[PDB]
DNA sequence: CTGTTGGCAAGCCAGGATCTGAACAATACCGTCATCGAGCACTGCACAGA
DNA sequence: TCTGTGCAGTGCTCGATGTTTTATTTAT
C-alpha cells in the first residue's frame, strides 16, 4: 500500500480558528448546508510552526519574496563555510534576480526556501567555476541528477509534504517539487449558524459608555479532518529515503493532525481540544471519508456522538461495497482498536 | 398584493406605548412570533399570507429599533438604505462588509445595529421593497451605494 | 405526399461549427448541415474514407431543422451559449513524427438548454430508402452524438415518421410546435433565406461550399 | 446491445476539480440554473492516465499487434490497390493467420505501400528510405504495442497516424459531468506570510471552490472496440468494459486534491445495454433540491427519472444498479447489485 | 407510523358510559395508566409503542374533557384548536398565555379547562397531531391562531 | 347489569434615559506567434586494422 | 572477433527580430 489515509474528528469549544478578509469564519457550502472551515494551508502552517515539528521533524522552511533581507541572512548563517560572493551568485542562479547590494531585490513570488539546500548548492556553483565551468553548463550537469538535490529536502520536509514551484532561476528546473501530503480544508460534519459576540472596550479615561463597541463572529464546532501521504512520492522528494523514513514521517503528520490546532484567536477563546477519534488506513487509492457527513449530522447528546457513529457506518458502507481490505486502525475517546494514540503511532510506524 | 409600505409605517408610528415596547425587545426576527402584538400589527397588510411573512418580520424587525430611528422622506429614485447609512457619516465601510456578507436572520440582527446607531434619513417604501427580496443582488447594491456616496 | 423521418436532437450541450481554421472552435445557433450528414453518417457504418457512400448519403437526403425552446415549470428557458477552455498537453507539433508541444489551448463553443426536431426527407433520385434510415437511427453503428463526442443524447434520436406535403406540415405533429424552421425545401409564404458554409465537399476532406437554408418563422 | 450505458452519482467534498483560464471552476447552464462542470477531456484523461489503466488497458493481453500474423488479410486487403512484392517488402521492413484486422492498421501500412511504391520507382532504397522514413516508422511501432489503448480511448495527442483511417477515435464516450443542483460557488480568501516579513502577508488572493454532486456519463461501442481490436469477441469487449466502470467511479482529476483532497467514491453506479445510447441527464434538468443532502435526493431523482421514460425510450434491455445507499430502488426490471464487483461480473457475463 | 385520530374520536363516541366516566374521573394524564378502561380504549392504536402512548395520554386526557365537549368538523386547512377557542368568544388572552407557559402535567390540566369552558367547534385531527408534537411551535401557531381570529373580530 | 344535568369565566392603568462603534501591512510569476542560419549535441555507419 | 577516429547527417538550441493598443470615471 502506498497511500496512508488519515481521519480525524475533533471538536472544538466557542473559537474562530480561522477567519477570512472581513474576520469572518471561513465556511463552506456541503450538502446543502453551512459548515465552518478551517483552510489546508492553516492547518499545515500550524503543523510546520508547532513544537512538536522542532522535535521530531526538524527546521520548516523559509518562505519569502524578499530576497535582499534572504541574502543577508545566507550571508549571516553560510558566511564561514563559504565566502560572499559565492552566496550571492547561489542565490542569483536559484532566483533568476540580480543579488548586488540594493535595499529591496524581490523575486517572483513567494518561495520556500532550504538553507541546507542552499548550501548544498553553493558548493556546486563554487566547484563549477573553479573548474572553469559556466553556468549553462553547470545547470545541464544539476538536471542530471535531482535525487541528489531532493535530499537536501531532509532538513526541508515541510516542502516534501507539501510542495514547492518558481518561474524563475534554475529553481524552475531544479527546483519543481510535487508534495507528497495531500490535505483537505477542515469542515464541520453539522450545519453551523455561527454565534456573534458583542463586545466593548472601556476607557479608564472615560467615565461615559465605552470607546469601541464592536462584533465578533465565533462558533463550536464538531471538524473532519482528512489527510493522505504518498510514501512512494515523499521517498522520491526525500531523495531516495527507506520507507522507514517515510512511514516514521507519516506518523508525526498523524500526531500533529490530531492534536494541533490554529492559533488564531486561542488567546481569547482557548479552544485548546485534542482529536476524540483518528482513524488510519492504507490503501492503493486515496480515500476520504467526508461524505459520511454530506448529510448533515443532527445532533443528539452533542454533535460529537453522531458524528463518529456517520462515520463507522459510511466506512463500512464503503468498505463492504467496494470491497477495500487495506490495514486499518481506530484510535478514540467515546478495524483494529487502539486504546491510546501511541498504540495507533506504533501500528503505522510498523507499516500497519 | 403588495405590503403597504407607508401604510405599516404609520401604524408603527402612532402604536401605544405597551404594545411598541412588546415589540422593540426583540432580540431576533422569528420572535416577533412569539408577540400577540406583531400579529395584530401585521394583521392589515397580508400576514395570514404564508408569502408575505417573511417580509413582514424584517420590516418590522428593522422598524423595532424604535420609533424615531428611521426616518422616511419622500423622493424629490428616493434616498436608498445603502445611501442613507453613509450620509450618517458614522459607519464604518468595514461594517457594511459584515452585514452584506452575513447569513440568515444574523443580517437582520446586524442591520437593526446598524440603524440604531446610523439613524438614516430615506426612502421607507424603497427599503421595505429591498427587505421583501432580500437577495444576493440587494446587498451587493446595499454595499456598493454605500461606497458610492462616500 | 412524401415520407418524413423525423428526428430529436436533445442533450445538455451541444456543439454547430462555423467556419475556422483557428483553435477557437465556435457553434453556430442550430444544427448544420454538414453536421446532419455526419450524424446520419454515424448511424449509418460509413467510415471518412469511404467517399463512395459519403456521397451517397448526401445526395439522397434534405434536412429541416427546428428549433424547441426548454419549456419548464410552465416557464420559457432561453438557449445561452458556454465557452470552454480546452487545453491539450503534448498536443502534435507536425503530422508525422513524435515531436509535440508541452501545452496548447482551444477555445470551444457550446449551446446550452438547447434542443432541434429535424425532419428528413429523399431526394428525387435517392439511393437508399427512409426505411433503412429509420433502421440506422433506433440502432446506431458509430456512436451519434450532438457535434462533439462529449455530447450524449438526452432523448431517443428516432421521433417518429408521418407522410405529409411540406417539411413545415410534417413537424407540425410533433410537439413542442411554434419555432424557427429552417428547410432545404421552400415554403409558400415564406421567402427569407439563410446563408451558410456548411456544405461539406466530399471529393475535398474537411472543406465546405456555401449554400442557404430557407427561413420559415414560427407563429 | 450494442451499446453500454455507464450512470454514476458521484458526490465531492469542497473543491476545486477543473477550472479555466481565470482559475475560475468550470460551469454550465443546465436547465437554467448554474451546475459546476467537470469537462470531458478532464476526466478521461483521468481514467487514460491512472494507475489502474495503465495494468489492466496499457498492459492488455491484445495490447500487442503482430504484422506476421496478419500478412495475409494485409495481403487481400491492399491487394487491389498494391502487389504482393510491395505489401511484403513494407510489412517486413516495418518488423525488422489473421481473420480481420484493425481499420486504422490496414490504412496506415497503406500509407507505407504509397511511400515505398515511390520509393522503386523513384530508384531509391537502402538507408535512404530508413532515413527518410525513420520517425515514421518509429511511430507506428509504438502503436502497434498499444492497441488496446488505442482501441478504447483513441490515438493520442501525438500519434504520427498519417491516414484518414488513422483518426481513431474512442471507442468509450466521456460525456462533461455536472452537478445534478444548482451551485453558488465558495470563495477562499488566503494569505501568504513571509517568514521575513513583519506586517502583514507577502501575496493575497483568492480561490474559487465548492462541493457538488456530480453526474458522470459514459458509453461504451462494443462493435467498435472489437472492430479496433483486429475482430476481438463480445467477451472480450465486455472485460475492457469493465475497467471502464470501475474507472467512470473511482478516478478523480487530480486538480487541487494536493490542497483540497476530494479523494470521494461514487455512492452510485449503474450500467445499462442498449441500441440507442442515452444521457439520463434530464433527470436533473430540474435542478435537485437539498433534502438532507445533494445525494440522496439525487439518487431519487435518477431513479424516478428512470422508471418514467425508460420503457418509452427504448430502454428495455439489460439493467444493473449499485449503490452505497438505502434509497427505494427502481423498478424491479433494474438488478441491484450489493457490491461493485458483482456488477462489474454481471457486464461480464453479457448483462 | 401515525395514530388514526378519527378512529379514537370514533371510538371515544361509542363508548359505554360506564367505561367513559371512569376515564373522565381522572385528574391528570399520568393517571390515567391506572385505570383498565383507558388501556382497553387505546389498546388498538399502538398503545404498546412507547412513542405513541405519551400523545394517546394527552389525547385521551382532552377527549376526557366531556364526550360532547369537542364537536369534531371538517374541512371546507380546518379548524385549529386557536382559532376554535377564539371563536367561542369565551376565552380571554391571559388565558391562552396560561396554557403555553404552564409546565409538564400543569399544561393539559389547563387545556382541559380550557376545553370545558369554550366547547369548541374544531378538527380533530388536526388537534391530534398539535398535541403529538406539544413543543414551542404548537405553542407558538396556537397564540397566533388565537391572537388572529380575536383580533378579526 | 347500571355513571347525570344547568349556570357562570372581570375590569382599570402603566414600558425610560445617557453614551460609546478602531487602526496597520500585504494581492505573484511562467508557457501555450514566427523567422533564419549558425554553433554544437545524439546516433547510428560500417569498417581497417588493432 | 569486437572496437576505435574520421566522417556524413543532421537534430538541435541560440538570439535578434517582423509587428504595434485606445476606448472611463455614479449620484448628490
Amino acid at each position: 500500500s502506498n497511500f496512508i489515509n488519515i481521519h480525524v474528528l475533533i471538536s472544538h469549544s466557542p473559537s474562530c480558528l480561522n477567519r477570512d478578509d472581513m474576520n469572518m469564519q471561513k465556511d463552506a457550502i456541503f450538502g446543502g448546508k453551512r459548515r465552518v472551515r478551517i483552510s489546508s494551508q492553516s492547518l499545515k502552517r500550524a503543523m510546520r510552526k508547532s513544537g512538536y515539528y522542532a522535535q521530531n521533524i526538524g527546521e520548516s522552511s523559509l518562505r519569502t519574496i524578499h530576497l535582499a533581507q534572504l541574502r543577508d541572512v545566507l550571508r549571516q548563517k553560510l558566511g564561514e563555510r563559504f565566502d560572499q560572493k559565492i552566496i550571492d551568485k547561489t542565490l542569483a542562479l536559484l532566483s533568476g534576480k540580480s543579488v548586488d547590494e540594493a535595499e529591496k531585490i524581490s523575486a517572483d513570488a513567494v518561495t520556500p526556501w532550504v538553507v541546507g539546500e542552499i548550501a548544498w548548492f553553493c558548493e556546486q556553483v563554487a566547484k563549477a567555476e573553479a573548474d572553469n565551468l559556466d553556468d549553462k553548463k553547470l545547470l545541464k550537469v544539476l538536471k542530471e541528477d535531482i535525487a541528489a538535490i531532493r535530499v537536501n529536502l531532509q532538513q526541508g520536509v515541510d516542502i516534501a509534504l507539501s510542495g514547492r514551484m518558481a518561474t524563475s532561476g534554475m529553481m524552475t528546473e531544479l527546483g519543481k517539487v510535487d508534495g507528497a501530503m495531500s490535505i483537505a480544508h477542515a469542515i464541520t460534519t453539522h450545519q453551523v449558524d455561527s454565534d456573534i459576540d458583542w463586545f466593548t472596550a472601556v476607557d479608564d479615561l472615560q467615565e461615559q459608555g465605552s470607546a469601541h463597541l464592536g462584533t465578533q463572529e465565533f462558533s463550536s464546532g464538531v471538524f473532519y479532518r482528512y489527510a493522505n501521504i504518498n510514501l512512494a512520492q515523499l521517498q522520491e522528494n526525500l531523495g531516495g529515503a527507506s520507507r522507514e523514513q517515510a512511514l516514521e514521517i507519516a506518523t508525526h503528520v498523524v500526531h500533529m493532525l490530531a492534536t494541533e490546532v490554529p492559533g488564531a484567536k486561542q488567546r481569547t477563546y482557548a479552544a485548546f481540544n485534542p482529536a476524540d477519534m483518528v482513524m488510519v488506513n492504507f490503501s492503493d487509492m486515496p480515500l476520504s471519508m467526508a461524505n459520511a457527513f454530506e448529510k448533515a449530522v443532527k445532533a443528539k447528546d452533542g454533535f460529537l456522538q453522531p458524528s463518529i457513529q456517520a462515520f463507522n457506518q459510511y466506512w463500512d458502507r464503503v468498505a463492504n461495497g467496494y470491497g477495500l481490505n487495506g490495514a486499518a486502525a481506530q484510535f478514540s475517546l467515546s478495524v483494529k482498536q487502539m486504546p491510546t494514540l501511541e498504540q495507533l503511532k506504533s501500528w503505522v510506524r510498523n507499516n500497519g | 398584493d403588495e405590503i403597504d409600505a407607508m401604510a405599516l409605517y404609520r401604524a408603527w408610528q402612532q402604536l401605544d406605548n405597551g404594545s411598541c415596547a412588546q415589540i422593540r425587545r426583540v432580540s431576533e426576527p422569528d420572535e416577533l412570533r412569539d408577540i400577540p402584538a406583531f400579529y395584530r400589527l401585521v394583521q392589515p397588510f397580508g400576514w395570514e399570507n404564508p408569502r408575505h411573512q417573511q417580509a413582514l418580520l424584517r420590516m418590522v424587525f428593522c422598524l423595532s429599533a424604535g420609533k424615531n430611528v428611521i426616518r422616511h422622506q419622500d423622493k424629490k429614485t428616493g434616498i436608498s438604505l445603502g445611501r442613507a447609512l453613509a450620509n450618517s457619516g458614522r459607519i464604518n465601510e468595514r461594517r457594511i462588509f459584515q452585514l452584506i456578507r452575513a447569513d440568515r436572520t444574523a443580517d437582520m440582527v446586524q442591520l437593526r445595529r446598524l440603524l440604531t446607531h446610523a439613524e438614516p434619513v430615506l426612502d421607507w417604501p424603497l427599503m421595505a421593497r429591498m427587505l421583501t427580496w432580500w437577495g444576493k443582488r440587494e446587498r451587493q447594491q446595499l454595499l456598493e451605494d454605500f461606497v458610492l456616496t462616500t | 405526399m412524401r415520407s418524413y423521418l423525423i428526428l430529436r436532437l436533445a442533450g445538455p450541450m451541444q456543439a454547430w461549427g462555423q467556419p475556422t481554421f483557428e483553435g477557437t472552435r465556435p457553434t453556430g445557433r442550430f444544427p448544420t448541415r454538414s453536421g446532419l450528414l455526419g450524424l446520419l453518417g454515424a448511424c449509418l457504418g460509413i467510415q471518412r474514407d469511404d467517399t463512395s457512400s459519403l456521397q451517397a448519403l448526401s445526395e439522397s437526403v434534405q434536412f429541416a431543422v427546428r428549433c424547441d425552446e426548454l419549456i419548464l415549470d410552465d416557464r420559457r428557458v432561453s438557449v445561452t451559449g458556454l465557452r470552454d477552455y480546452h487545453t491539450v498537453l503534448g498536443a502534435r507539433e507536425d503530422y508525422r513524427g513524435l515531436k509535440s508541444h508541452e501545452t496548447i489551448q482551444t477555445w470551444r463553443e457550446y449551446l446550452c438548454d438547447a434542443s432541434f426536431t429535424v425532419a428528413l426527407w429523399l431526394t428525387p433520385h435517392a439511393t437508399m430508402v427512409i426505411s433503412e434510415l429509420e433502421k440506422a437511427v433506433l440502432k446506431p453503428r458509430y456512436t451519434p452524438y450532438l457535434g462533439r463526442r462529449s455530447c450524449p443524447l438526452t432523448h431517443p434520436l428516432f421521433l417518429g415518421t408521418c407522410q405529409a406535403s411540406d417539411p413545415q406540415k410534417a413537424l407540425l405533429n410533433y410537439e413542442p410546435v411554434g419555432g424557427d424552421i429552417y428547410s432545404e425545401e421552400s415554403v409558400t409564404g415564406h421567402h427569407l433565406k439563410f446563408t451558410a458554409r456548411d456544405e461539406p465537399m466530399i471529393t475535398l476532406p474537411r472543406q465546405f461550399a456555401s449554400r442557404e437554408w430557407y427561413v420559415i418563422k414560427g407563429g
